[PDB]
Formats: structure tokens, C-alpha cells, sequence
């Protein structure tokens, strides 16, 4: 059912109790030196307590920097904000780099909101005005109470209201058999639409139809809603705007991407913590993944240095396989990992190494299992050593090509004949080389 | 005889690729000949492609120019056929004012993943006999008839409005959405079509069932959902093209519920192809971009067609294999293109000339295909119209030698017009 | 007017457009609605 | 004070209306003999019902 | 038969993609 | 709680006493006695807000505390004093150009401090009537000392029927506008109703007179005014950042209103400090503009911050000592931080490990700082909290030798990594 990415068995970073990497396992072999610098990441992030701080992964490619970010991801779980990027990313033709940096930024900063909502439901049995000789003195027609009686399938309950909710019970067009909710705070009526029951199969009119309400008169319990920084400041720079000269004018216009003021984001870090101090919301900040940092330019690095020493940033992972290359941006500036030595003076650097053949075989075997391929130990063997002269990549992408073959030859297993023919069939980047020279 | 939109263009002869079900090629099927291993290589990833189970997966077609690679990844487009979106663009498209490399590729991604959403409705429909006076809060009633059926309906005031708002009149056909209660008229009753004519059209009665249960489903790609949640009118982008750069947390959302969909069962997914062809026109950048995009779930399987050497990247002074960055070429597999001998040249001669509807003689195929081996196989393609053309103003049925000598002397190759222009460089601008 | 896609979006559906197609009036039975008297042979509120 | 509350009036269950030919839940009424009806050829049915009956009377 | 033909050219026209299909693509 | 520990989360102030001198460790700051004394002298300019376009620059090499200085410049500096910090990079803008991001920086630090009289009425509501068929209604407010029956006029009573005044309520009404502001509900009436209602906190009953004036303070920048009064609900634009390119002579009309304003008792000039940090990301042009956007009586105090010796200006073949252009850096001062010794590399790292929170022995500070000095100080600050993390997983207590190396070996520095990249050269991209 599930289709399967290259990434989709790294379930973990397959660490011991005591923080010590396994051979192999959740689906990582190998790299254990940096499985458990990651460990120890995962365990900063939960601390929830560092901001902007900033690790890279440096290595060859194909030796498990993205796996390692993922497992990170998957370690942590769903409920923290793991914001993947790519360098490239910041060259929006709508804002700038900077902006799109910050905006990603806000991105991993989660925020769990949590509004405890008090509504009294049912379909209106009765609505009777409570007459006294109350006043301060008047020959009027006095009255000190509504009494409103809400029947929901549990039961029935005689609710007694100010007096003032006379004016909306009319204002909504509420009469008797209609469901309605009453905010037991804001004391505002609100007619969903006539019970069910008062609906024959005869009558054209819809959304005016409501079942009755199940449960108590009394409930709407808690609304928890995960939300990212972002978020906020996108919902706050530009207003939704659908009632008015703003409705149909900007919705003409081309809703376009906005550099975000520094001045809106203060004020929604100020409206986050007077809402973290109320018990309303949780902060749950992410890590940022910046996958190709070496794509930044260097004023992108240069922005970095900023955004990395704020209060309010996430954990971010930079990825990059670059040797000693000229940093984008400059003309002849070369930094190791196309990254300029002040960025790389406020990160720890987790270096990936080369795999093995062993660890190579090991990786295909975990592979062809999470892609569903059964691989004779011959066909495991030869493949292996294929990777050995080509890459990891290349025999990894020889399976399924390969389970196609054998299925149309009748087999389902790969065999040795099965991946041979897919070699010659397929070329690697090296083969691909020599035949172009 | 009548000359429609599509006509003779340089790939319409080929119908498929034409191999076995044991994906062995045959040398001539399907208006493709030769080529054999990257026919075969096309098959597997075309049944790749159609399993549709492994994400992102990449391939790459090489070889010199003239050896078939947007032939095959035409007949794989038609092997395909419709309904498994299948996106072709060039390297050169994705450099737009309008949005990022990025973007680009990001839409041209969601374009090759095709989303069919199945959906109930439970509408009524009927010609109206009757809406009679609601002045009283008004109530009136609706007799709507089938050609088995007729009901009467007893409207309440928003149906009320929506009728008079419509101007509902007897006779005349609506469909009502039961869930919405939306009132669409679609025809006028066939008691008339009997005087009038207008932007009116004519329908005759429903048959059967006033009310219908109905399941439609709807075809559209990620990149439509998103450009349709990208504004309030935003489906109006997928006729302008003016996109602008859809917000990220929009895709996540549309990701997500597309997930829910497919749980729900509400949704399939299909998996498509996106041929990029002239791929070393793309920069570092987005060649950095499609190292990760292709890493989602929802990403489909990349074809893309190069014939360079060994060049520098784009953006970049770096000399890479296919002007494509070595970290990128990991991650595909490389489809290589043998060039032809002189029996594939002229049996490709053979089908182009069966698609021109051009009739040559055996010694005239003999010179065409030396020319053709001598300057190119395009110009080849290109001398049979020429000499169709030259044999028809000669009151002729086949084309013979002298009409290919003639339009071969009329029209030159690339290495006759550089040396006729060497020899007259000076007079040339800019050397 | 044929060529005006744009403008379709407002106005039906494609379930719609199937709808029409197969119920668009016939020609023959143009004529034959052109030849015919008016059948207003309403058999009137019963209440039964 | 009336008009702000009039109050009252019972919102009275309709009836669960039956089909007389197949004696399933009504979702049809006729125009003509407001009977409920069903299906289609319970309103056949019914439509050669009323015939009959005022053929009869 | 110009009505025929008109009316013929007007039931034939499908939208490309149609309020059915835009309503259901939205996001709530 | 979203605030968490930043880089210089430590930093309170410049830690100088009343004598401008400084104190070896104060306020979270260590050493740094020269160039921390000159920032001081620098924040007292700020104060006094007399001096109009001055411009300091803090020169020395990475990681010897810029940054920091100017944290702890902005922590003694209060909130009341704007501050803006940027960094060079983020004037280069699709929405504007550079001189513009550089005015609009330039304004945001610049504050127009406003005091206006206002005329409310504070009182707690023991009564409210209003009869309704033009609206009648009276009103009793009291504080501690006094009770007074007001008869409301239509547009009063309007203003209290939207925001919904019972009995109990602690108002205050504006009476050139109107407006209604509710404070809370009061310790007598306090409870209210019988009712549906929620739960229930009270405020106090107001004191003296019902009417008691009062003057208001009301800050905004000069770029707000702009922003304001530029656009027709620009407002939004501040926000957003949507404001492209807001027109010379509208700025020139908010200078010469916020002078009239200044004149007439209205307004306060409070003259902030905009700090540039990495302006060797800044090019010639911002340079040059730069020079004459110090000249303008509304300047604030310009901090700039950079780690570049004799290096190209951006935009620029020319080497220059800072990346900055001579001509620049003869209109402002130069704050030269001087590398660390043990001791105040030792004592940094003790207060980073006071604020996170961390106990480690003295071999692991005698460690640390070895490795500090060896490596970088900004290395050894993580190798703080790495080093807590690893002794929390071994479930001990005080940060020992032990952790440190174990932190050491899992985490590179720059020099490592390198020499480990050096050794495998071939196997990384584009070297
Ligand atoms: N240690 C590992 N254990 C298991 N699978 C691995 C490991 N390292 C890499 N892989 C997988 O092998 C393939 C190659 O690794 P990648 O992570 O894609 O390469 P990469 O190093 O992440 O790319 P770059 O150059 O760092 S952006 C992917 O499918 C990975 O999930
Ligand atoms: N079996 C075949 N293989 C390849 N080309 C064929 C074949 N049959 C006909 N052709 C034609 O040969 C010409 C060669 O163009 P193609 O190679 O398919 O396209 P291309 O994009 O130019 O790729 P190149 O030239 O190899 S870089 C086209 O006009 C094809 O229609
Ligand atoms: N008095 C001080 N002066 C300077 N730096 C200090 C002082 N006290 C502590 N620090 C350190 O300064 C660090 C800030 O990062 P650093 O790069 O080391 O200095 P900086 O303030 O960022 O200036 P630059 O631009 O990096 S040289 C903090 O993590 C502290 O450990």
C-alpha cells in the first residue's frame, strides 16, 4: 500500500539504553560514532531548553547524513516540528533569502494550543421568560430569567439565563424543536438548525436539519491544536480579510509571498508567552534540517550567524559532501564544506565515514526486506561487490529492477543472472564517464 | 483528408515500445527499430512505473545526438498511455518570473502525481411542473416529474430564495443537491425543443429515479489541489498559469489529506512520470533541489535526456559526466544509446517515410541513408519531405535519387554550411 | 462562444455535462414536439 | 412581550409516511392523490388507483 | 435544425474541471 | 518559556560601574575591559540623544565577543530606547531597494514619544438603565469616594450596549471618544448572575474622582509614521513588510510635523541605536549611502559589527581593512576586542555553564578551557551542554574529564573535521 522512498527504513538511530549504537538496528547499520552524536542531539532537542544550536553533517555522499536526519526525525516523533529544507529553497523570486530562512525558522518552532471550550447543546424544549414584581418599581412586564430547556439524546436540562439572551433567541431565528449551543461563557445562543426529528422526507430545504445533539447538555471538553510559529505570523501579517473591500480586492490580487517584519514576530513571541503563562499553549521546539547548506549563498551564512544566536531558534542540522569548495556568493573564497569558517565556528561537526563492504551488504539487505524482495544470498553477495566498485546508490536501485525481472522470468527471488542483467541494462556514474571520454 | 491539430511531427510515428511481455525488444514494433538495450531498460522502468510502489526513483537517458532518447521516452509516454500523468518539459522551462527553479520543479513534481477522488452526491433531479404562491416565513410547494415520477416538494425559505433567485419557471430541467440543497438548471422541458432560441439549451425529462445516488470521480494531479488552495479563485491559475509560489504548509496540509483520502479509501493515488528533457540546461541548484524532492514519498519517477560530453554544471565551473553533478548521478540510473548502423538508419527512414506517406525508391533509400550516415539521421528525416515535395512538382509518384540529389544540393547539413561559411568567414559577422 | 472554457467553470459540472449529452433533445423528437398539440392534460388536486 | 417571546406552539413529530403498494418508508408524494409513495411503480400503481377510482365516482 | 445545432454545440461542451470537482479539492 | 538559552542569554549589561570602568566579571560578562568601557561611553552618547548620525564600529576576530558587546549594550540600553538589529544581509530585499531597507532601518530607531491629556471617567457600575422604544438610559458610577448618576445620550448609550455593561463592572469611558474599557468585575457587585456563567476573578473598586484626566505616553518609531501615513491602510504593511519604497517627500512631511510636534510640546525625539551586524555583507552603494544617512539630524547611533581584515568590498574589486570603504570608516570609531586569555576563557565558560545549568568539576574546566583555547571558545560552549547531556545519560551529577572527552571525540572543530576531510579529499564533491 505504502510507497517506499529511500529513507522509508530509517525508523531510528537504533541506540542502547545507555546510548551506545548497535551493529544494526531500526534500520542503521554502521556510522555508529555519529548514530550516537545524533543520540545525543535527540536528547538536546528534548531538553527543550538550547535555541540555535547547530550541528553539521559532514561526509562523502551516500554515507547516511539524510538517513541520520531522518532517524533524528523518527526519534523525536510526530509531535515535534521537523522542518526538511533544501538550500536551493531560499531563492524565492517572490521574498528574499533571508526572509525564507526565517520563515523556515518559525517553522520548526511548534506550538501546542490548548482551549477548553464550555457549551450547553440540545434541541430547545421550552423557552419561558420567569415574570416577577421585580423591579425597581414599574408597572411593567418585568422579567429576571429566560429558562431555556435543552434535550440532547442523554437527557434534559432546565437552563436558566440572563435575561439579555432574550435578544439573541430571537436575533437567531430559535424557537422551540431547534438546536442551538449556549457558550456557558460568552452566554451567545446559536441556532445549528431544526432537530432531525421535525424533518419529513417531503421537505426541500437542507443544512437546516440537525440530529440531535448525543451526550449531556454540558460538554465541548478541550481543542488541541499543534500550530508552528509560522503559522502565526502568517495568519497575523495578512488578515483573512472575507468581509469586505479587503475580500474581493486582495483575493483579486495575487496573494503574494511577504517579507515579515521583525515587529510582527516580537509581538507573536509576546502573545505566545503571555499564552504558555496562562496554560493555554506548549512550546515544543523542532530542529531545522538544511539539506544542501552549501547551496546558501554567502550572504544566507552571514544571516545564519544571526538567526542561530536568537532566543527563539530551533535546533538545525546542516548536511553537506562538499570537499573544499568556493563558497556561493564569493568568487574565490574557499571554505571546507562550502560553508565559511565563522558558520562552521558555532557548529559541531558529526562526520560520516565510508561503509564497508560488510556494512554496504548489510544496507542492501535491510533494503530489499523494506521494498518487499527476497535476495539469494548469491545475488547479495554479487550485489555487494557491485557497490563496491560503483556506490551504495547504484546496487540499492538495482532491486527493484531487478524483482521486476525475475517476477517476469517467473521467480520471485533475485538471482545472480537477474541483477547481472540488470548491471548491463543500468550504468553507473563511473561507467557512464568512461564512455562519455 | 482534414488537417487537425496534431500532424506529421518528428516522434508521431512512434506508437509504443516495442518489446514482448518478457520485455525482450523486438527490432522493429510500434514505429520504433533498434536500440535495443535502452529499449529493454525502458520497459523495466516503464513497469516500474507502472507498479507504481517505489517513490522517486531517477533515470537518465545518454548518448550523442540523433540516437533516440526522446524517442524512447516518447514510445514510453505512449506505452503509458493517458490516465498515469506523464509531464514532459525541457531543462529551459523551469527558468520563469514568475517563481523559483524550486517552485518549478516542485509544481512539475505535484503535476506527476495523479490523485482520482470518488465522491457521493445523492442529487435530485427533474423537470418542475409547478412552484406555486408563497406570500404568507414563506412556504410554497415544488412538483418536480420524471418520466416514471412525479413529487411535490414543500420548500423552505432558503430553498424558497434559491429557486426565486434562479428564476426557476415550469418546465425546465434542475438537479438539486441534497446535501447543499443547490439548485442548477441544466435544460428547458420538451414540451418546446417551440418559438424561442437564446443562450437557453434544450433537455428532454429524467427518466427513472427522482433521487439518485451517483459516484463521480474526479481526476486531478497534487498541483491542481494546490494551486486550487492556494487562493480563494486560485483555480483560475490552472488557465493563466499565475501561480505564484504556493506556500509549503499548503503542500504539507494537501499531503496529509490526500494521506486521510487514501486511508478512507475516498482517494487513489497514481504515480506518473516527469520527462525533463535537455536536463543539462537545469543549474546546480536545481539539480541540488531534485537530490531531495526526490527523497518524498510522494515523489514520482524522473526521466530526464541529456547529450553531452563531459561539461561544466550549469552555475557552476565544475566538469561533471552529463553536465549533471555527481552526487545527483548516484542517484539514477543511466540509460545509454549505441548509435545506429546503416540497416537501423534505414529502417528508421523506412517508418519515417510510412509516416510522411511518401513512396522511395529502393536506390534513393540506398543514397538517403549514406547521407544520412554521413551528416545525420535529423536531416535525413527532413530530405524525405523535401524530396516528396520535389517529386510532386515533378508530376512523379516516387521519389527517385535525382529528387534527393536535388533537395540535398538545394539544402545543406550542418558541416556543408560551416564550410561553405569558413570559406567566406569574413564576410559573416562575428567571425 | 465554443472556445470559452474559462467560462464553463461557472456554470456546470462535468457529471452535469454527461447528464446533458445524453439528454439533449433529440431531433426527431424536435419535430414531433413542433407537430403535436399542447397535452394539458393535468388531472387537477385530488387530496385523496 | 408577545411578539418578543410568543413561545409555545409544540413542535409536533411529523408522521413516519409509508408506501400503501410496498409498505416501505415514503420519500415521494404525489401531486395528484398526495399519497406517499416509494418507488416507481408504486406510483404506476397508484396513478392507475386513481384512475380506477374516478372512473368509479 | 439551427436550434438543433446550437443546442447541440451547448450540450456537448464539458468544463474542464467543474464546481464539483474544485468544491471537493478544497481544504476545510 | 519561547525565550530559551540563546548564545548570550548570559549577557545582562556591559557589567561597568558608575566610573564607566570595568568589572572583570559582571552582569555576565568577562573581560573584553577596554572595548567594553568604549561601549559604555558609546550607551551614555546613546542617552544623552544629543549627538545625531554617530557610527561605531567593533572590529576584532571571531568569537572575541562583538556580538556580545552589543547585546549587552542593548540589555543596558532598557526597552524604552529602540533597538534595531540587523544583519547586512537582510537589506537585500525583493520588495525594496537597499537605500530604502537602510531608511526604513534607520527610522525604526528613531522613537516619537507622544504624551497626550485625556478625559476618562473610571468608576464601578452600581446601575445601568436603558429604555429602548431614540434610546433613554442613566448610568451610576462610584469609586471609594463618590457615586454620580449620568443621563447617557444616544451615542453613549450605543457605545454601552456594544460592549455589553452590567452591574459590577469596573469601566473607564473616554469622553472625547466614548470608549468603553472594562477593567474586570468588582469586589462588590463581583459575582453576578444565577446563571449559566463561568467562574469568576475580581478587580478593586477605582479611588478618587470619577474624572480624573491623566496624561497618556504613546511611543512609535518614525518608520510607523511612514508606514501609516503612507499607503491608506498601510498599517497592515508593518506586519507584513509590504511597504516598497515609500516616497521622499512623505518622509520629509513626517521630519517636518514630527519637529513642528516637538516645538509644540507633543512630541519627544528618543534616538535609538541601529546595529548592522556583518556589515561586510553590505556593498559599496549601502556604503555610500550610509555616509550621507548619518548626516540627518534624525540618525540614531550606528553599531556595526565585523570579523574582516584588508578583505574586497562587496560590490567592489577594491580591498579595503574591513570590507567597509575608507570613506566610511573615517566618519566612525573603531572598537578593537582583543583575543582571551585562560582565565577569562575559563571564567566565560563558567557562566555558561551557571546559565544552562550545568555542575562540572575543575579538571573539566582546566580541560575545557585547553580545549577552548585549542580550538574556539564557541566550541567549548557546546561542549558545555553536550558534556551535560552525556553525564545525565550516565546518570551522574557534576560534569567530569571523562564527559568532556567523550563529547570531545563524538563532536568535531573545524580543524579536525578538516584534517579528517583532508585524508579522504577524493571522496567529497568539488574539492
Ligand atoms: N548507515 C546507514 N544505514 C542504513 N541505510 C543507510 C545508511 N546510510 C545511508 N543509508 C541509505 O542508503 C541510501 C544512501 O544514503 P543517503 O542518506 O541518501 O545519502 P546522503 O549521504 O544522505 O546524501 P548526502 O550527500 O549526504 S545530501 C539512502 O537510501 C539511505 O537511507
Ligand atoms: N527507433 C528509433 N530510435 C531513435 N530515433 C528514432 C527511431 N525511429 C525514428 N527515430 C527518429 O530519429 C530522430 C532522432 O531524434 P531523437 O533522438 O529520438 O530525439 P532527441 O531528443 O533529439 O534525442 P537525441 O537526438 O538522441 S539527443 C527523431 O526524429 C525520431 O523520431
Ligand atoms: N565579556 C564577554 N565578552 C565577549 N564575549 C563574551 C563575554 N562573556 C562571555 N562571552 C562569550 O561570548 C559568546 C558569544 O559568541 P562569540 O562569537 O564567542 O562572541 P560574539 O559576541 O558572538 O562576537 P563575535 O562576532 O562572535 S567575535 C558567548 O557564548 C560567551 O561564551
Amino acid at each position: 500500500t505504502q510507497r517506499i522512498a529511500s529513507h522509508s527504513h530509517v525508523k531510528g538511530l537504533g541506540l542502547d539504553e545507555s546510548g551506545l549504537a548497535k551493529q544494526a538496528a531500526s534500520g542503521l547499520v554502521g556510522q555508529e560514532n555519529a548514530r550516537e552524536a545524533c543520540g545525543v542531539i535527540v536528547e538536546l532537542i528534548k531538553s527543550k531548553k538550547m535555541a540555535g544550536r547547530a550541528v553539521l553533517l559532514a561526509g562523502p555522499p551516500g554515507t547516511g547524513k539524510t538517513a541520520l536526519a531522518l532517524a533524528i526525525a523518527q526519534e523525536l516523533g510526530s509531535k515535534v516540528p521537523f522542518c526538511p529544507m533544501v538550500g536551493s529553497e531560499v531563492y524565492s523570486t517572490e521574498i528574499k533569502k533571508t526572509e525564507v530562512l526565517m520563515e523556515n525558522f518559525r517553522r520548526a518552532i511548534g506550538l501546542r494550543i490548548k482551549e477548553t471550550k464550555e457549551v450547553y447543546e440540545g434541541e430547545v424544549t421550552e423557552l419561558t421568560p420567569c415574570e416577577t414584581e421585580n423591579p425597581m418599581g414599574g408597572y411593567g412586564k418585568t422579567i429576571s430569567h429566560v429558562i431555556i430547556g435543552l434535550k440532547t439524546a442523554k437527557g434534559t436540562k432546565q437552563l436558566k439565563l440572563d435575561p439579555s439572551i432574550f435578544e439573541s433567541l430571537q436575533k437567531e431565528r430559535v424557537e422551540a424543536g431547534d438546536v442551538i449551543y449556549i457558550e456557558a461563557n460568552s452566554g451567545a445562543v446559536k441556532r445549528q438548525g431544526r432537530c432531525d426529528t421535525y424533518a419529513t422526507e417531503f421537505d426541500l430545504e437542507a443544512e437546516e436539519y440537525v440530529p440531535l445533539p448525543k451526550g449531556d447538555v454540558h460538554k465541548k471538553k478541550e481543542i488541541i491544536q499543534d500550530v508552528t510559529l509560522h503559522d502565526l505570523d502568517v495568519a497575523n501579517a495578512r488578515p483573512q480579510g472575507g468581509q469586505d473591500i479587503l475580500s474581493m480586492m486582495g483575493q483579486l490580487m495575487k496573494p503574494k509571498k511577504t517579507e515579515i517584519t521583525d515587529k510582527l514576530r516580537g509581538e507573536i513571541n509576546k502573545v505566545v508567552n503571555k499564552y504558555i503563562d496562562q496554560g493555554i499553549a506548549e512550546l515544543v521546539p523542532g530542529v531545522l534540517f538544511v539539506d544542501e547548506v552549501h547551496m546558501l549563498d554567502i550572504e544566507c551564512f552571514t544571516y545564519l550567524h544571526r538567526a542561530l544566536e536568537s532566543s527563539i531558534a530551533p535546533i538545525v542540522i546542516f548536511a553537506s559532501n562538499r570537499g573544499n569548495c568556493v563558497i556561493r556568493g564569493t568568487e574565490d573564497i574557499t571554505s571546507p564544506h562550502g560553508i565559511p569558517l565563522d558558520l562552521l565556528d558555532r557548529v559541531m561537526i558529526i562526520r560520516t565515514m565510508l561503509y564497508t563492504p560488510q556494512e554496504m551488504k548489510q544496507i542492501i539487505k535491510i533494503r530489499a526486506q523494506t521494498e518487499g524482495i527476497n535476495i539469494s544470498e548469491e545475488a547479495l553477495n554479487h550485489l555487494g561487490e557491485i557497490g563496491t566498485k560503483t556506490t551504495l546508490r547504484y546496487s540499492v536501485q538495482l532491486l527493484t529492477p531487478a524483482n521486476l525481472l525475475a517476477k517476469i522470468n517467473g521467480k520471485d527471488s533475485i538471482e545472480k543472472e537477474h541483477v547481472e542483467e540488470i548491471s548491463e541494462l543500468f550504468y553507473d556514474a563511473k561507467s557512464s564517464a568512461k564512455i562519455l571520454a | 483528408d482534414v488537417t487537425r491539430i496534431e500532424r506529421i511531427g518528428a516522434h508521431s510515428h512512434i506508437r509504443g515500445l516495442g518489446l514482448d511481455d518478457a520485455l525482450e525488444p523486438r527490432q522493429a514494433s510500434q514505429g520504433m527499430v533498434g536500440q535495443l538495450a535502452a529499449r529493454r531498460a525502458a520497459g523495466v522502468v516503464l513497469e516500474m512505473i507502472r507498479e507504481g510502489k517505489i517513490a522517486g526513483r531517477a533515470v537518465l537517458i545518454a548518448g550523442q545526438p540523433g540516437t533516440g532518447k526522446t524517442a524512447i521516452a516518447m514510445g514510453m509516454a505512449q506505452a503509458l498511455g493517458p490516465d498515469t500523468p506523464f509531464t514532459a518539459i525541457a531543462g529551459s522551462e523551469i527558468f520563469s518570473l514568475e517563481m523559483s527553479k524550486t517552485e518549478a520543479l516542485t509544481q512539475a513534481f505535484r503535476r506527476s502525481i495523479g490523485v482520482r477522488i470518488k465522491e457521493e452526491t445523492e442529487i435530485i433531479e427533474g423537470e418542475v411542473v409547478e412552484i406555486q404562491i408563497d406570500r404568507p416565513s414563506k412556504v410554497g410547494k415544488l412538483t418536480l416529474k420524471t418520466t416514471e415520477m412525479e413529487t411535490i416538494y414543500d420548500l423552505g425559505t432558503k430553498m424558497i430564495e434559491s429557486l426565486t433567485k434562479d428564476k426557476v419557471q415550469a418546465g425546465d430541467v434542475i438537479t438539486i443537491d441534497k446535501a447543499t440543497g443547490k439548485i442548477s438548471k441544466l435544460g428547458r422541458s420538451f414540451t418546446r425543443a417551440d418559438a424561442m432560441g437564446s443562450q437557453t439549451k434544450f433537455v428532454q425529462c429524467p427518466d427513472g429515479e427522482l433521487q439518485k445516488r451517483k459516484e463521480v470521480v474526479h481526476t486531478v494531479s497534487l498541483h491542481e489541489i494546490d494551486v486550487i488552495n492556494s487562493r480563494t479563485q486560485g483555480f483560475l491559475a490552472l488557465f493563466s498559469g499565475d501561480t505564484g509560489e504556493i506556500k509549503s504548509e499548503v503542500r504539507e496540509q494537501i499531503n496529509a489529506k490526500v494521506a486521510e483520502w487514501r486511508e478512507e479509501g475516498k482517494a487513489e493515488i497514481i504515480p506518473g512520470v516527469l520527462f525533463i528533457d535537455e536536463v543539462h540546461m537545469l543549474d546546480i541548484e536545481s539539480f541540488s533541489f531534485l537530490n531531495r524532492a526526490l527523497e518524498s514519498d510522494m515523489a514520482p519517477v524522473l526521466i530526464m535526456a541529456t547529450n553531452r560530453g563531459i561539461t561544466r554544471i550549469r552555475g557552476t565551473s565544475y566538469q561533471s559526466p552529463h553536465g549533471i553533478p555527481i552526487d545527483l548521478l548516484d542517484r539514477l540510473l543511466i540509460v545509454s544509446t549505441t548509435p545506429y548502423s546503416e540497416k537501423d538508419t534505414k529502417q528508421i527512414l523506412r517508418i519515417r517515410c510510412e509516416e510522411e506517406d511518401v513512396e522511395m525508391s529502393e536506390d534513393a533509400y540506398t543514397v538517403l541513408t549514406r547521407i544520412g550516415l554521413e551528416t545525420s539521421l535529423r536531416y535525413a528525416i527532413q530530405l524525405i519531405t523535401a524530396a516528396s515535395l520535389v517529386c510532386r512538382k515533378r508530376k512523379g509518384t516516387e521519389v527517385q535519387v535525382d529528387d534527393i540529389k536535388r533537395v540535398y544540393s538545394l539544402f545543406l547539413d550542418e558541416s556543408r554550411s560551416t564550410q561553405y561559411m569558413k570559406e567566406y568567414q569574413d564576410a559573416f559577422l562575428f567571425n | 462562444s465554443m472556445f470559452d472554457l474559462i467560462g464553463l467553470e461557472n456554470k456546470i459540472t462535468r457529471h452535469e455535462a454527461e447528464l446533458l449529452s445524453k439528454k439533449k433533445i433529440p431531433r426527431k423528437l424536435m419535430e414531433e414536439i413542433s407537430t403535436s398539440a399542447a397535452p394539458a392534460a393535468r388531472p387537477a388536486a385530488a387530496k385523496l | 412581550f408577545e411578539e418578543w417571546f410568543p413561545q409555545g406552539r409544540p413542535p409536533k413529530v411529523p408522521v413516519r409516511e409509508v408506501c400503501p403498494v410496498t409498505h416501505r418508508p415514503a420519500l415521494y408524494r404525489d401531486p395528484v392523490t398526495d399519497i406517499p409513495y416509494a418507488t416507481a411503480r408504486a406510483f404506476k400503481i397508484i396513478r392507475e388507483a386513481y384512475k380506477k377510482y374516478i372512473t368509479a365516482h | 435544425d439551427q436550434i438543433y445545432l446550437v443546442n447541440e454545440r451547448r450540450c456537448s461542451q464539458a468544463p474542464v474541471y467543474g464546481r464539483d470537482l474544485l468544491r471537493i479539492c478544497a481544504l476545510p
